[PDB]
């Protein structure tokens, strides 16, 4: 839907503040958390598997990340 | 006079040879010119008005659905066909549904099933686009002249950007602008929905998933892609119906996180973006800059105001003779031995005896002291600075930075005076935002906070590409703070 | 409302002082202070505005100053024409206009 | 020279309709906001409400909220006050009132010489 | 059977008498009388004030904005017991007939 | 779930999730909406008001 | 908003088909593969990461992969 | 002079007409005509039923 | 700071962290008491009633 | 509770003496005092505490001494 696409940095944001600006800031951030929370088997699961594939922690760290945030 | 309380307030120094700066200006922000001996002016972007909009498409955002048609085949016999089928104002889809003797059918297995349905839309929202020249432009020229209409109004065309502005007393300025460079309205459409309108990008507006109709359509049959506002179901595979998706304007809304909002209600005006202009100030004079001194008393009526930029206004009553004359204003230390601070509202003077006069000036941090007339009766203030040399510094430099993210190159041109560094600078700048927003388009702020972390830690742990690698993390790393979306 | 003597009476050529009250979110907060003059049959002018400030093409005899929460005019020089209703006006914080109850300036003969 | 001119003095039975016509002239109308005080014969003066030529919303007292409405006119720069279900003691001078909103055409902060100019007065009597 | 409503999620919302007051800097919050009630909603914002605003001082001041809050269509979410549970069963044998 | 005309059957827990103004179905008033934030939003185009 | 939280694989999946089965399975695939082909300057810098982070090939094509999808999804 | 009322703080209270009410586990949360008005104070806890 | 018949002089900072419930000093109403749970206790001694 | 967030030493001193200046000057230590007096196992304990975790005297001392100062105050 047009909610997976908004129209959030294209290179047009000026000094005025935008539509979603204060309230969208973190709203990403908290919907993660949320999910984080109410599902912590995939959590650990994904840092399972970015301990294995990884070969030196900062992409252990990397990996985990990167499969926490898709996943929602 | 009318930028005193705002807190977007900038200050230009200083002129060329030819008594030319590049200024820019930014809606809901405002910038104080002053020179040497020049009168002080205050610049204000206050409108801008397109007034030839052009129709791009329209998006339907809630739609109905009547005339619901069913046409069914027996197993093998390929898929049925309707006549509405062809009429592309009904949406139609092919599924397949269990056939048998209990469905009156001599074959058993999976038959073909099509559905219909007339689409009609009940209300849309338009994306309306404007060809650069049809651009209006507002500025406000009202210098200090400490009087309590008092600027003066002037309209920037893309086609005739060249105008100037009569003060009284001043004689004129010159000032002429270049809009083709500020805002790329050949790629920008203002979306307009029941009574609230946003300014978004034009490609951004045409990939929506949305119905639509060509911009000139009037009837209402010609939409596009319905399938993205229906659909179909087939619970049991036995038989399927369509039914409508529901109202999209909070999705649309919650889809335009990162616009910005506009007024299309009274005409096209915008309270957006910014306009690097060219300032020339050779025909500007000061008021009665040949009267003598006041050598009468002075009594304040309001009293010290310190504003979000580090100066003080103060309006002060004469009841001397010898009106007009001129203010003895200057900012002295305790033992009065050196010259501490400037006049912003360059050259006080009173114009009338019984007319009050509002003053500004920029005290030093720590103590300072603000003389008013000459003995006897003259009056000595004791405010203090709250800051430090540093302090003020460091913000500026703060300030300095987050005008170049928001500006991109054409923040050289805040105030530029024609040199080659700063056309440099201006170069590089730009080549190196041209390659950034071929990079980061369309991403959003934590993701360019991830990548600037991890270009940090390449460069951390990688010696010139590693200082070149963290430079451009820390640089990232700000763009992301600092950017609202 | 905003609170103020009826009647105010004194000797021409004098200098008299009329004090108009209200609360801290209309006149102790705000320099939204003015004063208006009523003749009797006529339309309302004002007089002063901004009380640290005067208008234009009134005579300076007419002053104005806040002491807290209660705002004071002041006129030097009292003359016949001077007699008329004065009101107090002060554009208080939720985004109205409160008036004072009106006085009447006397000038004794 | 900005001149406020209103309409004749009218007599009206409670309980009625009144609509109160305050042209103004030789100014930019729109570029103003436009007021209405009215003031009880020998009382106070009392304000109901405002109207923003430049987009014409509204913004009344707290005690007119449900019976005083205000309308604009662009064309004939003038502002239409309209009270309905009128009562003994809305006997009183209507003085229709302007001054000066921001130059964003709104008129949110009111500038600090508000009621720059006065109109002459409606007189409205109640039977 | 006999489904127990829960909790109910608006969609179509209407606001109205919207008010702002005009708070100065360092003299505190605005307040309004309407946020006493929860229909209004209500948050606080820094805005400037100055001379042109007609506070003594220059700053950020305080502003805060109500508005009541009118749902006009809203959702429904029931729960059913597992003891109000219906199901039923078909049962046909291969009698032959047509 | 109910809408207007149509109905859902999906997870309580999730349902308790959504982001909405919401009231518990015990209330008759219906009036007393809770987070009603998440539905409105206050806007200062230039920090003069919202 | 709650079009970014869809009830989508709680375990609540029955024979019958579900309300956004068909083309819910892929708006996943067209945006994020619109959002590849309207921002290839992106999907650019995440190769030269992917090569550069990753060690072996699996790891650097993942993280590729995963950088890709939340390029999006982040949105 | 003319000193400003920054912030008055309540320091003596008393709690009158208080009302409660139970809801049965599992259809949400008690609810009152009442919890819309600020002035009364207001707290969720968790009973046997 | 002022008591009924005392007063102090403290620091701004300090008197905006007191946990007391407030108004704004510009509020005339009297009743719009914010965070009231500072001086108020919800007992629930055995689960059965608050 | 107020009383545990005193507007105490934090640079607003003048020649004045404060509110609480001479009776109120020792709270704190008497209260340690009392509180070491009627809970002396707690005592010994922390002690003991310092003697292994702190490797040089002055470590212990410290971490024995602070440590009894940290304990009455959050009873
Ligand atoms: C809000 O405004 C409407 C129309 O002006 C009015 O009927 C209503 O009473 C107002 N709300 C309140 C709480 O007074
Ligand atoms: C509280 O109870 C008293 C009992 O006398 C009653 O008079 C009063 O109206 C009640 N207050 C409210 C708000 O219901």
């Amino acid at each position: 839907s047009v909610a997976l696409v908004p129209h959030v940095g294209m290179g047009l944001e000026t000094r005025t503040e935008t539509w979603m600006s204060s309230e969208g800031a973190w709203k990403h951030a908290q919907r993660i958390e949320t999910w984080i929370l109410r599902h912590p088997g995939f959590t650990i699961m994904a840092a399972i598997l970015a301990y294995t594939i990884g070969t030196t922690h900062f992409q252990r760290a990397l990996i985990f990340i990167l499969l926490t945030a898709v996943a929602p | 006079m009318r930028c005193i309380g705002i807190s977007n307030r900038d200050f230009v120094e200083g002129v060329s040879g030819g008594s030319w700066v590049d200024i820019v200006l930014e809606h809901g922000s405002c910038v104080t010119t002053m020179a040497k001996n020049k009168p002080t002016l205050d610049f204000e972007l206050i409108k801008t008005e397109a007034k030839q909009p052009a129709t791009l498409r329209k998006y339907c955002i809630e739609a109905k659905l009547t005339n619901t048609t069913t046409d069914s085949r027996c197993p093998t016999q390929g898929e049925p066909s309707l006549n509405e089928e062809q009429d592309k104002r009904f949406v139609c889809k092919h599924s397949m549904v269990d056939r048998g003797w209990g469905n009156g059918c001599g074959l058993f297995g999976k038959g073909g099933i099509v559905t219909c349905a007339m689409f009609t839309c009940k209300k849309n929202m338009k994306g309306k686009v404007v060809q650069p020249e049809n651009l209006e432009y507002t500025i406000v020229i009202t210098p200090h002249s400490g009087e309590e209409k008092h600027g003066k109004e002037i309209k920037i065309t893309p086609q005739s950007s060249i105008t100037e502005a009569e003060l009284t007393g001043y004689g004129t300025v010159t000032m002429e602008c270049s809009p083709r460079t500020g805002l790329d309205f050949n790629e920008m459409v203002l979306l307009q929905m029941e009574n609230k309108a946003w300014l978004v990008h034009r490609q951004w507006f045409l990939d929506l998933p949305l119905p639509w109709l060509p911009g000139a359509d009037t009837q209402g049959s010609n939409w596009i892609q319905k399938e993205t506002l229906v659909t179909f179901k087939n619970p049991h595979a036995k038989k399927q119906d369509v039914v409508v998706l529901g109202s999209q304007e909070g999705a649309m809304h919650t889809a335009l996180t990162g616009a910005t909002e506009i007024q299309m209600s009274s005409g096209n005006l915008l309270f957006t973006g910014h306009l690097k202009c060219r300032l020339r100030m050779d025909k500007l004079q000061l008021k009665g800059m040949s009267y003598s001194m006041c050598t009468g008393k002075f009594k304040v009526v309001k009293e010290i105001a310190e504003t979000q930029h580090g100066t003080i206004v103060i309006r002060v009553q004469y009841e001397g003779d010898g009106s007009p004359c001129k203010i003895p204003f200057e900012i002295m230390d305790l033992e009065k031995r050196h010259v501490l601070g400037r006049l912003i509202t360059v050259n006080p003077i009173v114009t009338e005896k019984d007319s009050p006069v509002n003053i500004e000036a920029e005290p030093p941090f720590g103590d300072s002291y603000i003389i008013i007339g000459v003995e006897p009766g003259q009056l000595k203030l004791n405010w203090f600075k709250k800051g430090s040399s540093i302090g003020q510094m460091i913000e500026t430099t703060m300030r300095g930075a987050k005008r170049m993210a928001i500006l991109g190159d054409t923040a050289w041109d805040f105030g530029s005076l024609g040199g080659v560094f700063t056309s440099i600078g201006k170069a590089l700048h730009q080549v190196f935002g041209a390659i950034y927003g071929a990079a980061f388009s369309g991403v959003s702020w934590t993701m360019k906070i991830l990548i600037g972390v991890i270009i940090t830690w390449i460069g951390m742990n990688s010696t010139s590409l590693s200082v070149s690698l963290v430079l451009v993390g820390v640089v990232t790393l700000y763009l992301g703070v600092m950017v609202q979306a | 409302a905003l609170t103020q003597p009826a009647s105010v009476s004194g000797s021409p050529g004098q200098s008299i002082t009329i004090s108009c009250t209200g609360t801290s979110s209309d006149v102790g907060g705000f320099n939204y202070v003015s004063w208006f003059q009523q003749h009797p049959g006529k339309a309302p002018k004002l007089m002063l505005y901004d009380v640290t400030s005067r208008p234009s093409g009134v005579s300076s005899r007419f002053s104005g100053s806040k002491s807290g929460n209660t705002a004071s005019l002041t006129i030097s020089g009292l003359q016949a024409e001077d007699e008329a209703d004065y009101y107090c006006s002060s554009h208080t914080s939720r985004g109205t206009w409160v008036f004072g109850g009106g006085t009447k300036l006397t000038v004794l003969a | 020279e900005v001149q406020l001119v209103e309409s004749g003095a009218e007599v009206k039975k409670p309980g009625a309709s009144v609509k109160v016509s305050c042209k103004a002239s030789g100014y930019t109308f729109t570029s103003y906001a436009m007021h209405w005080v009215r003031q009880a014969p020998g009382q106070r003066l009392e304000w109901m409400g405002w109207i923003n030529a430049g987009n014409g919303n509204t913004k009344y007292s707290q005690k007119f909220q449900d019976r005083v409405t205000i309308t604009r006119d662009t064309s004939a720069s003038t502002a239409y006050m309209e009270l309905s279900s009128l009562r003994s003691e809305d006997t009183a001078i209507y003085y229709c009132a302007r001054d000066k909103v921001d130059d964003y055409g709104d008129y949110w902060f009111p500038t600090l010489w508000y009621f720059d100019y006065w109109g002459q007065g409606t007189l409205v009597t109640v039977s």
